[PDB]
DNA sequence: CACGGCTCGGCCCGGCG
DNA sequence: CGCCGGGCCGAGCCGTG
């Protein structure tokens, strides 16, 4: 009982023509942030606490004593001695907001990423500034209905960052994973788990790719992108046919050079499509398993959250995931180290609050629940790269999160690093 | 051997602001009669009380005293007064500025200029958008008119420079440089390098230290500088002409200050002829004392009386002392002692001795035999540093050979690489078919990939509100402007080298890694835009054997 | 080693311009039957087919058959220097030059170094063309210029006894209908419903150089290339082949 | 080092220390010597006129950055004409005469 | 004399070079500078300025603009983190790269000598000084402009511990650093002047440098 | 839901251009009396008053009264595509589009999405105008083009039975006198001495589009705005109102 | 440190007139 | 023959490599 709920192939986009090609693009990014502002705006306006919403351009028509709420894109974010000075911009115009140091959501406003959609409750000074008292992120429902329990326990497993072909690939540990699913386990408990795992998921970088960075060629055991995906097919082929696999690209696969990513290039990735028991999904994607909502991303933007949030350090990668879940958007940064492809309609936005969040691409294992959400980072299968050494990276290879479907929760953090 | 044109070409140092348009052409601002607001310095006629940015009075013709300004109280004080006040206001505790953002009537000024120097037929007179000097004292317009009238350009100090790749010589056959043996007898050259009396135009003379053989480019431009300096002596200063140059061969004997970049001490030199190539020759003591490396370095060459008449530190920009600088002082006598180091190793032997040639075979390091072969360190101190050098190999001409590289007559990268790599099939040595590509092919891969990575992280910018929002405004309008925002790194840039780089891969055996990288980057360029530039125009003749598709069919 | 004499050099220069605005080089298959041209754009989107029967020339002297290779740009500037009625002559002997002689009030001689042209021959005979229409020149010329306002892709719709053109952009809409009843529509041959779309740019390159006294043929089918044709002095006509879009 | 970077349009004239590149002759012509080289103008023409009088060709042995300057006495290239004949081409004017039939430049000759 | 003065200094420099050469006559002139033979400069930092400029000028033979375009300033500071003792702080600028490592390196030597003649103390950086400096090394080499010689970090701290004068100046690029707001370093950006003088100078040409130490017999450089 | 039929589309496009060169958008107050226009430049320096009595139209069908809101630029490109004698039609039904039908040799249909125009109505009736002169079109057109040489502000001087224009720059001087005796000065109505100055740019935007057979009215007083007028097919005339300078 | 693309005025038209 | 809307080019003018 699976379902590919959200998929970027599933939706269709249409370019709005206006001799110069550039004029059509610029427009295209404009439409992108447009659909952003509409989507997140709508989500904030589904909040009960948020009332008296107004256009920012009309803040002159509202009294300095009427309590109004504004929803807008955070242009900039400048902290000072008395609080924070934002420049929120909605579809009408631009306004500079202030939050005092001693408001309740002041930490929240401290950890918000620029270019997001936020909501403010407060009072617009006639001086040309909006003095806010309350901060608002699209965030998540605080009281969510439980679900009907399932007929019996069934499991799904988390993995990502296979990075096939790179000589850093801890092939042996992965091989003992494949044995592990195949019942050749060492406890009766793990045999019951394996008895009932029906689902496997893989969130990007399933081959280490080609030309991903200067000197990748030194590291490639298999310097042939075709052979990377093909050999990957030969690994995953040994999966028991009574499990279903879902696979999504990353920034290393043969997929789009920005996000979102519709799918693997069929020309290069044909070998894995041929798999009978796998289902190739997009980035991001969302899969409803027995009514369970699994948000799946490869999560380029965690590098953004840690890039802009001093006070979130590595080895604790549940925190950035909590950030991205809190802004309901998978990479609301722009122009940093995550590439956002000029489409019309932002597909990245976390539309529905899901049950569970899977990411990867930093290989630092972590799990954390926020407001009934199971954030989890399926770390890797790659030992630390020399390149990862030069950038101060420390993998946690061969760590496999085990998840029950029913409670939508991580149950058993396997570790196989002893086989690498 | 180009000229030295500022990036916006300049012809007079007079701030004009926006009032001239894009190229800050002052004469447009004049005939258009606009009025300017530019920081400038004004002087005040003590006799009459006239005020204006010029040096001499219109009323009475005496020198005008500088006017100082408080930026707070806007107080104006003649020079001696602000000398007393130590250039700080009496009722303001602030330093007195020399200049102020002011109102300039380009019309009446330029009219006074044409009235003064008697020149009217100027096509344009390109000015300076804004004085960057500390004083921001402007050049007199008359000099700008004379520059324009002769079409010579100016550089930041007020001197006219002329870059030329410099190369060394030490002996020259007067046939080569086009000079009469009697003339050379007039410059001092008595006897050729073997001491024999100079009688014929085919004896190798020894170049004396500070002579230089300019390229006929430099003749053809410095000639214009000569007509400038004459017309400036006469029409503006009211003096006798000085060069009387009519052909380039009139300049022979007139001094030119050779100046490097990066330095501030130029060397006086003398011109003794011309050649045809684009390289200004000189005795290596010259090229060294000018601090050159002569590993391809490029140098400036201004005329003497020009740099005297037209230079003043007041024009020197105040902050960015860059890669070029101005002749703060000029040397008039080489001494190869305090010149440089790299000269001190030249081989000045008439022929390398037998002991050397046999001494190479066992790969002796060079210092193991420095005592054998004469050098320049082995003549310092003695008077015979200048007297006699030598050289092993004769040339026939110093200029014989193709006088302009084929690189500059090649327009399109598409066939740029086709020439660049056209050659390498010809030679035995290069072995293109595998490495001229792959080295060069590696370069193609890096630029395209870099642009592609960057594109998704770019910035935006309007033509009129330079302010580029790190994001598109949903409206597409702009501040101040009601206009549109242009894209910084345009999609024409990403696709600029696919034609070549695809060509190389379809022709030359290149390692599969780079091939798959390139076809793969093709697919990435397409799928990066599968939702803005959809696939619309079908084509009728499909697959002319493209390496990408025919590769994938494997 | 031939010589050729054609009158009304300005006309010939016009048509050579027409061929010029799409390709940059091309070869002329001169045969004793006549002068022939055939080439395709760089984009592989349009096919120019020039056919010149020797009859059109006031004098036609070919000895054998040979292929000329010329810079269409240089020839375009040259021929463009001819005028209304001055006589055109094309001579070629042993050397690798083409001699163009413009003699009206006086004689003027030009020489053009012939250039090798790598020939990619793709002959495309009659194809399944659902509809076929003849129409005055300025009709289509006006129409294309109109579609230039609102979009970059002009859509053609051929229905029974009725020919209609259209194009739509963001907001604006452009439509041009006309039938046999209308004056400018000389003929319609409707087999059934036909519809296509074409690059308005390419069409603009096509129809420029058309007076009101210019009849044009158009064969095409549902989502397939157009073939346009028009005669030149009633003997040698030119034919373009434009691939559709989408 | 010199072959590390190859900008487009910048030719490569000989692989490092490969026999067929600029055969070496110690010496110091009238022009050269400070830091430049000399070179037979024939080899400046048979390379299709890329090199000029001053084009800084990046060297490898003596030091990076040698300017070029003509020296007619040293020995220029050895070429292979299209019809198979092998020709020693020492002087300029002969190089102009046979630049068109150069099927292969065996030896770039002196420096 | 005409680049950087002081007045009359040429007459003396010709004699002193007549007896001792270039290098030695440099230091002799330094002495007569601080001894006031050419008149009173005023404050101690003005004597520092004059002697440093004339020194480096005579050393590079006055053909470059390091004595003018490069050395931004000269200051007298205190080891306020270590013991509050005085030392000498040199403010370079980016154009010093133009005058190459050697003239850069000699700028160190004079900077060491002058403060000694002025009875000043050695410099004593804290580890935040040192590590911020090495950070400047890696970033400046990585992104701004590739140094001719890229030294290891240990070598960098070596110099940082072993140069009695401060190699500093105004920051040259908009590149923020991690060891922000170190005592006395009034900017948290990369200082390409101090960086280049550090790496391409005393490091890249330490051989020739100790050649000048030997020719001048100036202690403290073993 | 109206329809309108006007002949000589090129003329109407010309006048719409005239209105176009000063404002970018505008609304058309269509009433059963006729089509009306009234708007002001961005600079608040000129007032364009268009008056179109229904009589001028070969057919005039209005059902009620409504205001059209159109992009003067888009309409300008559209109408500009009409020619000398082809017939113009303006249709509007339920939807928010305007349908322009150019039917000469053929019919061509365009559609323009109407745009909302924030109306700032400033009606300025007769005002104290000291002098009032009629003059041929090309007279003033030549005159303005002359003052373009020497300055940017053209000065007008009206004396008893004599009309004189002038402008002065830095050294050049331009003067244009003419009286009732002269041919081009059809009428003068001198109440007393009048003098003004006006932006030569704005005048250039005004008088462009004037043949020799164009009569123009000019009312104005000492240092106060000019009002220019000229008729269109003798029924509906256009009137500009230009504020002086200084 | 150096190249190409992109857009901008200034001449240079061909067609309407 | 004039004008005027388009064409072609020289000029910034940027960017990035
Ligand atoms: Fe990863
Ligand atoms: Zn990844
Ligand atoms: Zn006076
Ligand atoms: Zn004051
Ligand atoms: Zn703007």
């Amino acid at each position: 009982n699976y379902e590919v709920k959200f998929d970027v192939r599933q939706v269709k986009l249409r370019p709005p023509k206006v001799g110069k090609e550039g004029e059509i693009i610029v427009e295209a990014y404009a439409s992108l942030f447009k659909s952003r502002l509409s989507k997140l705006k709508r989500i904030l306006r589904e909040n009960p606490e948020i009332s008296n919403v107004v256009d920012i351009g009309k803040l002159n028509y509202v009294s300095g004593d009427e309590e109004v709420t504004i929803i807008g894109l955070v242009n900039s974010k400048r902290e000072t001695n008395r609080g924070l000075i934002f420049e929120v911009e909605d579809k009408t115009g631009i306004v500079k907001v202030f939050l005092p140091k001693d408001s309740e959501d002041y930490r929240e406003a401290f950890k918000v990423l620029p270019d997001a959609v936020v909501a403010f409750k407060g009072f617009y000074s006639k001086k040309g500034i909006f003095f806010a008292n309350k901060f608002y992120l699209p965030d998540v429902p605080l009281y969510r209905k439980q679900k009907p329990p399932l007929e019996e326990k069934v499991y799904a497993i988390l993995i990502s960052d296979i990075h096939v072909g790179s000589r850093e690939f801890c092939e042996k540990a992965f091989l003992k994973f494949l044995e592990w699913l195949n019942g050749h386990v060492e406890s009766k408990e793990e045999e019951e788990i394996v008895s009932r795992v029906k689902y496997l998921i893989i969130a990007g970088d399933v081959v280490d790719g080609i030309g991903i960075y200067p000197g990748q060629y030194s590291d490639l055991v298999i310097p042939d992108i075709f052979d990377q995906y093909e050999a990957l097919a030969n690994l995953l082929a040994n999966v028991p046919e009574h499990i279903t696999m879902f696979i999504g690209p990353g920034n290393a696969d043969a997929a789009r050079p920005a996000i979102p990513q519709p799918e693997f290039y069929k020309e290069y990735a044909k070998p894995i499509y041929k798999l009978k028991n796998a289902i190739i999904i997009s980035n991001p994607a969302v899969i409803r398993l027995h009514g369970r909502d699994f948000l799946i991303a490869h999560g380029r933007g965690i590098e953004d959250v840690v890039s802009f949030v001093p006070g979130l350090t590595h080895h604790k990668p549940g925190l950035p995931m909590v950030e991205l879940l809190k802004m309901r958007h998978l990479a609301p940064t722009f122009g940093g180290k995550v590439p956002i492809a000029p489409d019309p309609e932002d597909l990245l936005v976390i539309e529905e609050v899901p049950d569970l969040v899977q990411m990867g691409h930093v290989h630092v294992y972590d799990a954390v629940v926020y407001r009934g959400v199971q954030l989890v980072n399926s770390a890797t299968w790659q030992a630390q790269t020399e390149f990862q050494k030069m950038v101060n990276i420390v993998p946690t290879p061969a760590k496999v999160p085990v998840v029950d479907v029913e409670s939508a929760r991580v149950v058993k953090v396997l570790d196989f690093s002893g086989w690498c | 051997a180009k000229e030295r044109k500022m990036k916006p070409p300049v012809q007079v140092l007079f701030p004009i602001g926006l009032a001239g348009g894009s190229s800050r052409d002052i004469k447009k601002a004049a005939e258009e009669g606009k009025v300017a607001e530019v920081e400038i310095a004004f002087f005040k006629c003590p006799k009459c009380g006239h005020v204006g940015p010029e040096h001499l009075c219109p009323n009475c013709g005496t020198r005008k005293e500088l006017l100082w300004v408080c930026p707070r109280c806007n107080a104006e004080y003649p020079e001696s007064q602000a000398e007393g006040y130590n250039y700080t206001c009496p009722k303001c505790n602030v330093k007195l500025r020399p200049y102020a953002k002011r109102k300039i009537r380009p019309s009446e000024l330029l009219n006074r200029a044409m009235e003064n120097v008697k020149v009217y037929g100027v096509d344009k007179l390109k000015g300076v958008m804004g004085m960057t000097s500390g004083w921001k004292m402007p050049e007199p317009l008359e000099k700008g008119l004379l520059r324009a009238k002769n079409d010579v350009y100016v550089f930041k100090d007020g001197t006219i420079r002329f870059d030329a790749t410099d190369a060394p010589i030490t002996h020259f056959r007067p046939r080569e440089i086009g000079v009469s043996v009697e003339k050379l007898r007039e410059l001092g050259y008595t006897h050729d390098f073997e001491g024999k009396p100079l009688v014929s135009e085919d004896q190798i003379v020894e170049l004396k230290p500070q002579d230089i053989i300019l390229s006929k480019e430099a003749g053809r431009y410095l000639l214009k500088v000569a007509k400038f300096v004459d017309d400036l002596l006469e029409k503006f200063y009211g003096l006798p002409r000085f060069y009387n140059a009519e052909k380039m061969e009139d300049l022979i004997g007139h001094l030119v200050i050779g100046l490097a970049p990066h330095t501030s001490a130029g060397i006086v030199g003398r011109i003794i002829g011309f050649v045809d190539a684009l390289v200004g020759y000189a005795h290596p003591y010259f090229h060294a004392a000018k601090r050159r490396n002569c590993d391809g370095d490029e140098d400036a060459v201004m005329l003497l009386l020009d740099a005297l008449l037209n230079f003043s530190r007041y024009y020197l920009p105040e902050k960015r002392g860059g890669k070029m600088d101005a002749p703060l002082v000029i040397t008039t006598r080489l001494d190869p002692r305090e010149v440089d180091s790299e000269v001190h190793n030249m081989d000045i032997v008439r022929y390398y001795p037998l002991e050397f040639y046999e001494a190479t075979y066992e790969l002796k390091s060079p210092k193991e035999l420095v005592g054998v072969i004469e050098r320049v360190e082995d003549r310092l101190g003695k008077p015979e540093m200048y007297y006699g050098l030598k050289f092993t190999h004769d040339t026939d001409d110093i200029a014989l050979g193709p006088k302009m590289s084929l690189y500059k007559q090649l327009g399109d990268m598409e066939e740029k690489v086709r020439r660049q790599l056209e050659v390498a099939k010809r030679i035995r040595a290069v072995d293109e078919h595998g490495v001229a590509e792959k080295i060069l092919n590696s370069h193609l891969i890096p630029d395209l990939r870099g642009n592609l990575r960057s594109f998704t992280r770019q910035e935006f910018r309007c033509v009129k509100c330079n302010t580029k929002f790190r994001r598109p405004p949903l409206n597409g309008k702009c501040p101040v402007c009601g206009g549109k925002i242009v894209l910084t790194v345009s999609k024409g840039a990403i696709e600029k080298y696919l034609g070549t780089a695809k060509m190389l891969v379809t022709e030359y055996n290149v390692k599969n890694y780079t091939r798959q990288r390139i076809c793969l980057t093709e697919r990435d360029i397409d799928s990066l835009f599968e939702n803005v530039f959809p696939e619309t125009q079908l084509t009728l003749i499909v697959n002319p054997n493209d390496i990408c598709q025919r590769l994938v069919m494997a | 080693p031939f010589e050729i004499v054609f009158e009304g050099a300005k006309e010939f220069a016009q048509l050579i311009e027409t061929a010029s605005r799409l390709i940059d080089e091309a070869a002329f298959k001169v045969t004793e039957e006549g002068i022939s041209m055939r080439a395709m754009d760089p984009s592989r989107v349009v096919l120019i087919d020039l056919n010149l029967p020797a009859s059109i020339f006031s004098k036609y002297e070919v000895d054998g058959e040979e292929t000329i290779g010329v810079n269409m740009d240089h020839l375009k500037k040259v021929l463009k220097r001819g005028k209304a009625k001055e006589t055109l002559i094309l001579r070629k002997g042993e050397e690798n030059f083409l001699e163009i002689s413009l003699q009206g009030t006086a004689t003027r001689t030009f020489k053009l170094p012939l250039i090798d042209v790598e020939e990619i021959e793709v002959d495309l005979p009659e194809l399944p063309f659902t509809a076929k229409v003849v129409i005055l020149g300025d009709v289509i010329k006006e129409a294309v210029k109109d579609a230039s306002l609102v979009s970059d892709s002009m859509k053609f719709i051929a229905k029974e006894n009725e020919f209609t053109m259209r194009a739509e952009g963001e907001t604006q809409e452009v439509e041009v209908k006309l039938t046999l009843e209308d004056e400018g529509l000389l003929d319609i041959e409707v087999q059934e419903e036909t519809k296509s779309a074409y690059g308005i740019s390419y069409l603009s390159d096509m129809v420029k150089g058309l007076g009101k006294a210019d009849e044009v043929t158009i064969k095409f089918g549902n989502e397939m290339p157009m073939q346009m044709e028009y005669y030149i002095r009633d003997e040698g006509r030119l034919i373009f082949l434009l691939a559709p879009r989408v | 080092k010199y072959a590390k970077e190859v900008i487009g349009g910048r030719p490569l004239f000989s692989d490092p220390s490969k026999p067929g590149g600029f055969r070496l002759r110690y010496g110091r012509s009238r022009a050269s010597g400070f830091a430049t080289w000399g070179i037979n103008p024939a080899t400046m023409i048979l390379v299709d006129e890329f090199l000029a009088i001053g084009t800084q060709l990046k060297t490898e042995r003596p030091g990076k950055g040698a300017v070029v300057t003509p020296v007619t006495t040293i020995e220029g290239p050895i070429v292979k004409l299209k019809d198979g004949s092998v020709l020693r081409v020492d002087d300029y004017n002969l190089a102009l005469k046979v630049r068109e039939d150069v099927e292969e430049i065996l030896y770039l000759g002196d420096a | 004399e005409s680049l950087v003065g002081p007045p009359g200094v040429a007459k003396r420099i010709r004699e002193l070079v007549k007896e001792y050469g270039k290098e030695i006559a440099a230091l002799k002139i330094v002495d007569e500078i601080i001894e006031g033979k050419f008149g009173d400069l005023g404050s101690r930092e003005k004597y520092a300025e004059q002697a440093v400029r004339t020194a480096l000028a005579i050393l590079t033979e006055g053909i470059v603009s390091a004595p003018i375009e490069g050395i931004a300033n000269v200051k007298i500071k205190r080891n306020t983190w270590a013991d509050n003792s005085e030392y000498l702080a040199l403010y370079y600028a980016g154009p010093i790269r133009s005058s190459g490592g050697t003239a850069q390196a000699l700028s160190v030597l004079v900077g060491d000598y002058v403060r000694r003649k002025l009875g000043l103390d050695r410099f004593k950086p804290s580890e935040k000084h040192i590590e911020r400096m090495v950070e400047e090394v890696d970033l400046y080499h990585r992104a701004v402009t590739r140094l001719q010689y890229h030294p290891s970090p240990e070598e960098v701290r070596l110099a940082m511990r072993n140069i009695p004068i401060e190699i500093t100046g105004e920051a040259t690029d908009d590149v923020e650093v991690s060891h922000r707001d170190v005592p006395g370093v009034e900017t948290n950006q990369l200082r390409g002047g101090a960086i280049l003088v550090l790496a391409e100078g005393v490091l890249q040409k330490a051989k020739k440098l100790v050649k000048y130490i030997d020719k001048m017999g100036i202690e403290g450089w073993e």
